[PDB]
């Protein structure tokens, strides 16, 4: 059925937990991403409902010590606090990685998505880091952001998906320009760029992923998959472009309800010189699920030097892989060993910590400490966010044969060029 | 096999007033005649030093739960597997007693301890929730004992449907010090210990007992009686 395998030659290895927030006093259940990193000038943004943090990378990355509990978790760390009217919903990062995009709810005002220009971070002269343009999103309660995607290759556009069913592409230079939108009757879902991005593709609350030139004009409709009835209605949650004829496709229940589980699904695409029908592989919940407070999502992003996915889910504590076979068409899970997952722990009143943002760092450049006497080179980290407030980072060993180290040495931010509000 | 210790056992009973300590004989405990006849078969004589204070809280009438802390070679591990076979019933087709092991090796280890004292109950049988063991999805474990690592074993009481943890009466968490100490295992364990019902008996041990590991043990063990013997 669901194709799995036992990897030795990958292990997920734990770095101190680091806290940010403090613990909130319930469960954050709305679909939320809160983590956002630079791995240009190596820097992270976390935020939620109590100002936007920014941390020099290596500053949250703590090793284990032989003695130490692993589980101990590291109090603060140093870095700077934006004060921030509001809470904040999403936080994203452009291509160059000079504009941090926040999204905030007001219950008076609605939504408004900040953009702070990221030099005036660096700006010691600035003792209010302001952002310099907003946007204003008329809508209150349909006015949250339920997906924000920067294009890959165009640093100034990004992609805007709200609650209502509406739809954006906007253009950030010194100011905002609305390039192009979509009505709430479009019905869009969850929104994600091709790899080079040259095109947007949307997921709908009918099922289907729609492709688009970023002017908004359709270009190829890709079908509810075969298997899901009538009477079992789906939309796509969430939607990650692997390559042009490959996706990961995320559905759930048409109708909000978050007792039933999310399937993941891989979709290969057929081609114009090709009849065949899209083929549609089914691996379900790879991040089981047991929380059904939260509003679904799951976090995907594509490795392409390792030709794998990683996976998280907000209803979920684990972080799963869906990798591509040495087939090099097909996709299996991999299924690691128990002391090298990644895993949100246990809050201290016992209750389960889910992510709320999931990030990499290649910027990395510590080496693995293993024993008194091994030492293994530097890898990528992954970064999670929690639902407690608490930082979760591990390192990606991928010792599988062949695969070249991701590691790219990070850069000093210049505030030449600094945007003004 | 068993180490020296001039020492003596430290009993927090659970209950203050409810004095009920050291038995000197295996054949004071009551135990089925075919786990006397297991412990005779593999040369025990008298309880050790641990097992006087331990053995009759484990198998008190009802069972009641520990936290015990002693050296390597006291007899934790003979003590535990005693408490699980006293609890199991072979007829019963289905995991009932759920061992936690830090390691795969030690997981095999004391397996082969339960198998050997639990020699003379017929079709008792042993499920491994380790690495690399190769049960397909759809399954459901029909050995009346399981032991594994602490992942493997979360992922057969819940993702995978392979044990139905409301049905256990008997948890055993060997090692907790280096338990804790190994990444993942303590929040895996605590996540499988939630899902067990109220009236199963848990049991925890360690050789050592800094106050991480204490307060592991608190988390994990309600009610318990504790113990602590000084090494040597
Ligand atoms: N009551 C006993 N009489 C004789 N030998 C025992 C007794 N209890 C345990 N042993 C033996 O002594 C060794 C240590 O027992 P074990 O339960 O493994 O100690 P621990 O678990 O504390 O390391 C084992 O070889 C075991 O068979």
């Amino acid at each position: 059925m669901i194709p799995e395998r036992e990897m030795k030659d990958f292990q997920f290895r734990a770095l101190k937990k680091v806290r940010i927030f403090d613990s909130p006093e319930e469960l954050p259940k709305e679909r939320s991403s809160l983590l956002a990193v630079s791995n240009k000038y190596g820097l992270v943004f976390a935020g939620g409902a109590s100002g936007l943090q920014i941390f020099p990378t290596k500053n949250l990355l703590i090793q284990n010590k032989p003695g130490d509990d692993p589980n101990k978790i590291v109090d603060k760390v140093q870095g700077l606090l934006v004060p921030m009217k509001f809470p904040i919903h999403h936080l994203a990062l452009s291509c160059d990685n000079l504009t941090l995009s926040a999204c905030m709810m007001s219950s008076e005002y609605g939504s408004i998505i900040a953009f702070f220009d990221v030099r005036t971070f660096s700006n010691e002269a600035k003792q209010q880091k302001r952002p310099f343009a907003y946007h204003k999103l008329l809508k209150d309660a349909g006015g949250m952001v339920i997906d924000m995607k920067w294009n890959p290759t165009v640093p100034s556009m990004v992609a805007v998906c709200l609650a209502d069913g509406s739809i954006a592409v906007l253009q950030v230079t010194e100011t905002v320009k609305v390039c192009a939108t979509l009505p709430s009757t479009v019905a869009v879902t969850s929104v994600c760029w091709s790899p080079k991005g040259k095109q947007l593709a949307v997921g709908k609350q009918n099922g289907t992923v729609v492709q688009y030139l970023p002017t908004l004009q359709e270009k190829k409709v890709i079908p509810c998959p075969p298997f899901y009835e009538s009477d079992h209605p789906v939309r796509v949650l969430d939607v990650l472009w692997i390559g042009t004829y490959v996706f990961a496709i995320v559905y759930a229940a048409a109708d909000g309800t978050l007792e039933t589980s999310p399937d993941v699904v891989m979709a290969l695409l057929p081609k114009k010189e090709e009849k065949h029908p899209e083929i549609f592989v089914n691996f379900m919940e790879p991040c089981y699920g047991s929380c059904t407070e939260r509003q679904h999502h799951y976090y995907l992003s594509y490795i392409e030097e390792w030709d794998l996915v990683l996976a998280a889910s907000a209803a979920s504590t684990e972080v799963s892989i869906l990798a591509r076979q040495s087939d090099q068409i097909n996709w299996e899970s991999w299924l690691l060993e128990d002391s090298s997952r990644a895993e949100l722990p246990v809050t201290d009143k016992s209750d389960d910590s889910l992510p709320m943002g999931v990030v990499v760092d290649y910027t990395n450049q510590v080496e693995i400490t293993i024993s008194d006497e091994k030492t293994l080179p530097p890898a990528p980290v992954l970064m999670l966010l929690s639902t407690d407030g608490v930082l979760c980072p591990f390192y990606m060993i991928n010792q599988n044969p062949g695969v070249k180290s991701l590691i790219k040495t990070p850069e000093r931010l210049s505030l030449e060029g600094e945007r003004q509000p | 096999n068993l180490v020296d210790n001039t020492n003596q056992v430290e009993v927090l009973q659970r209950d203050p007033n409810s004095p009920l300590y050291s038995v000197k004989s295996f054949e004071e405990l009551r135990l089925k005649p075919q786990l006397l006849q297991g412990v005779y078969a593999m040369g025990f004589n008298r309880p050790s030093k641990i097992q006087e204070n331990a053995l009759p809280l484990m198998l008190a009438e009802p069972p009641q739960n520990l936290i015990a802390q002693s050296q390597s070679g006291t007899g934790k591990t003979a003590a535990f597997v005693l408490a699980m076979l006293s609890q199991v019933e072979p007829a019963n087709k289905y995991p009932q007693c759920l061992c936690l092991s830090p390691t795969y090796e030690l997981a095999l280890q004391t397996g082969k301890v339960i198998e050997q004292m639990g020699k003379f109950y017929p079709e008792l049988k042993l499920a491994y929730a380790v690495r690399g063991n190769k049960l397909e999805r759809g399954q459901k474990i029909s050995e009346q004992i399981v032991i594994g690592t602490p992942g493997t074993v979360l992922d057969w009481c819940s993702k995978l449907k392979f044990i139905d943890p409301k049905k256990i009466k008997v948890f055993v968490l060997d090692e907790a010090d280096v338990m804790i100490a190994t990444q993942g295992h303590q929040d895996q364990s605590i996540r499988i210990q939630r899902m067990l019902p109220r009236n199963c008996q848990m049991l925890l041990f360690s050789a050592t007992f800094e106050d991480s590991v204490w307060k592991f043990a608190q988390k994990v063990v309600p009610d318990p009686n504790v113990i602590k013997l000084k090494r040597e």
